[PDB]
RNA sequence: UUGCCUCCUAAAAUGUAACGGAGGCGCCCAAAGGUUCCCUCAACCUGGACGGCAAUCAGGUGUUGAGUGUAAGUGCACAAGGGAGCUUGACUGCGAGACGGACAUGUCGAGCAGGGACGAAAGUCGGGACUAGUGAUCCGGCACCUCUGAGUGGAAGGGG
């Protein structure tokens, strides 16, 4: 599909909240980045599902 | 505590004749070098890159300062050329560098050129401005003869404050480079 | 060992590791181990450095060895490529220059062989 | 025999849409267009899609200022 | 031929048909986003080993003729073009006032709080210079919840 779609998920409170896109073929690893947890309260990194 | 030799001789003698020979309005007419550029493209790069790293090999050895990695602004297809490779190197003398590299230059390279029959006086392109190509680069003692793989020659160009080709000819006459006489 | 750039064999006798320098051969090298007494039959494990240094200053004093002897080589085949010489029409050519019979033989020099 | 053509988009509504001598009350928009034909000025802002509104409630002036073509919002005296 | 985007016909507000005249779209980017900082091309002329009408270097002329992922138009030399460091605001809770329409759809937005990025500070950031890259209702799946639970306590099921 070339661009599939991808659930972003907390570590602690394990919620998924966030959905983007990515290209596996030019990004064969997971997607690391820090976004907003509402529940957690505070900005902590998120690791795709 | 130290100044190199060709810069007292500029500073002393050459100075002084160049005014008194061209009757010059104020004292800081006369013409001075500025900066010395050296480069050479290779044209192989799109092929093998791996020559890239001798040619910056070769420049450190003989400048002493890191030189730099130049791409290409255009894609051309006969050329079988596209964007984003590395096509050649180039490096500035300015200042002691550049006055220790000139002399070592005359010293050593220039009478060591095998079949030297002296430099063309027209090279100049008008407005006081010297450039000549060399096609083996083994005569610089600073390398040494059998770490050499391939020949690769080089393009080292001069540029001045002369207001005109008179004024750099006489100029570079005086630092006294070895010219052909017609 | 290592000299001028030419990787001395792990184990062979000397006179023909100089004769693997470029500009050495089997007369060039008897006639200098000759000249400098060394045994020529010995193997590599014995080599020093001393005697190895003192003969690549005799042979680089009275002798010019690897890229000068190439230089002048390809000079000299310029300068008769350039000139015109019988010489240099056979080198444009690719064949010999003595004159050998071309008919058949001459196929070092004619490279490999295809066929029409 | 036939033709390839008669296709065609809709209509966009582009276009000025308050003229100067105007009242307009904060946060309304005044021109909408693609590029930046007209240039934002003081007590307007521009929008994401190039498009004008106002910031401050007051009249509009139509002007210019070195080479360009400017939208202003006077402070109308109150009453 | 059947939907969406751009131009002309479209008579200088908006709008305006035809089997009229021309073209694209059913993507792409983990950087081609955010912020901070710096620079300006194409072309022509003159000199240089291969090197030539064009490869890399030096000097001179050069105010938009180069360039803007993708078709057109509107714009951009103050840059929205080119180069570099850090980083994910491609957030959560909200929204005064408007833009046009038969209806359902679509679009812009100053401003407050939480917790962040950039920068010394003023300040910008709710994806991409702008306009296309998409599909209502019913039915069902997945994670979570201080909702409900057919006598009572559970569970099944139903709910946001
Ligand atoms: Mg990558
Ligand atoms: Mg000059
Ligand atoms: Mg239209
Ligand atoms: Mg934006
Ligand atoms: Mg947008
Ligand atoms: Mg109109
Ligand atoms: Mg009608
Ligand atoms: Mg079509
Ligand atoms: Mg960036
Ligand atoms: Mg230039
Ligand atoms: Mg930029
Ligand atoms: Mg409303
Ligand atoms: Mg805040
Ligand atoms: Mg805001
Ligand atoms: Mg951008
Ligand atoms: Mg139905
Ligand atoms: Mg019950
Ligand atoms: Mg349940
Ligand atoms: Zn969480």
């Amino acid at each position: 599909d070339v661009r599939p779609k991808i659930t972003l998920a907390c570590e602690v409170c394990k919620h998924r909240n966030y959905i983007t896109k990515k290209n596996r073929r030019n990004d064969p690893d997971r997607l690391e980045i820090k976004k907003f947890c509402p529940n957690c309260g505070t900005h902590q990194p998120h690791k795709e599902s | 505590k130290a100044l190199p030799r060709l810069k007292q001789r500029y500073r002393e003698e050459i100075r002084e004749a160049l005014q008194q020979e061209f009757n010059y309005a104020n004292v800081m007419q006369i013409p001075g070098v500025v900066k010395v550029v050296v480069n050479m493209g290779v044209g192989d790069a799109a092929r093998d890159a791996k020559l890239i790293n001798g040619a910056i090999n070769d420049l450190a050895l003989i400048t002493g300062q890191k030189p730099e990695v130049r791409r290409a602004r255009k894609s051309i297809a006969q050329f079988k050329l596209r964007e984003g490779m590395p096509i050649g190197a180039r490096v500035t003398l300015r200042g002691d560098r550049m006055w220790e590299f000139l002399d070592r230059l005359i010293s050593i390279a220039l009478p060591r050129i095998r079949d030297f029959r002296g430099l063309s006086p027209k090279q100049f392109d008008g407005t006081g401005n010297y450039t000549f190509g060399l096609n083996e680069q083994s005569m610089f003692h600073e390398i040494d003869v059998d770490s050499i793989d391939r020949p690769r020659g080089m393009d080292i160009t001069v540029v001045t404050t002369a207001t005109n080709d008179a004024e750099g000819r006489a100029l570079l006459r005086a630092l006294g480079f070895p010219f052909k006489e017609n | 060992a290592r000299l001028v750039g030419v990787d001395l064999p792990r184990d062979k006798r000397m006179e023909i590791a100089l004769t693997y320098i470029y500009g050495i051969g089997r007369t060039r090298s008897n006639e200098i181990l000759a000249a400098t007494g060394i045994d020529k039959n010995m193997r590599t494990k014995d080599l020093t450095d001393d005697q190895v240094t003192v003969l690549r200053d005799y042979i680089e004093g009275n002798l010019k060895v690897e890229g000068d002897l190439r230089r002048e080589v390809q000079a000299d085949i310029r300068r008769k490529i350039e000139i015109g010489c019988y010489q240099g029409l056979r080198h444009r050519r690719g064949l010999p220059v003595r004159g050998q019979r071309t008919k058949t033989n001459a196929r070092t020099r004619k490279g490999p062989k295809r066929t029409i | 025999s036939s033709s390839r053509n008669g296709r065609d988009s809709a209509a966009q509504r582009l276009g000025v849409k308050r003229f100067g001598g105007q009242v307009v009350k904060a946060g309304e928009i005044l021109v909408r267009q693609r590029g930046t034909h007209f240039h934002p000025g003081v007590n307007v802002g521009r929008g994401g899609d190039d498009t004008l509104f106002a910031l401050a409630p007051g009249a509009v002036e139509f002007g210019a200022k070195r080479g360009r073509k400017t939208v202003n919002i006077v402070p109308v005296a109150r009453p």
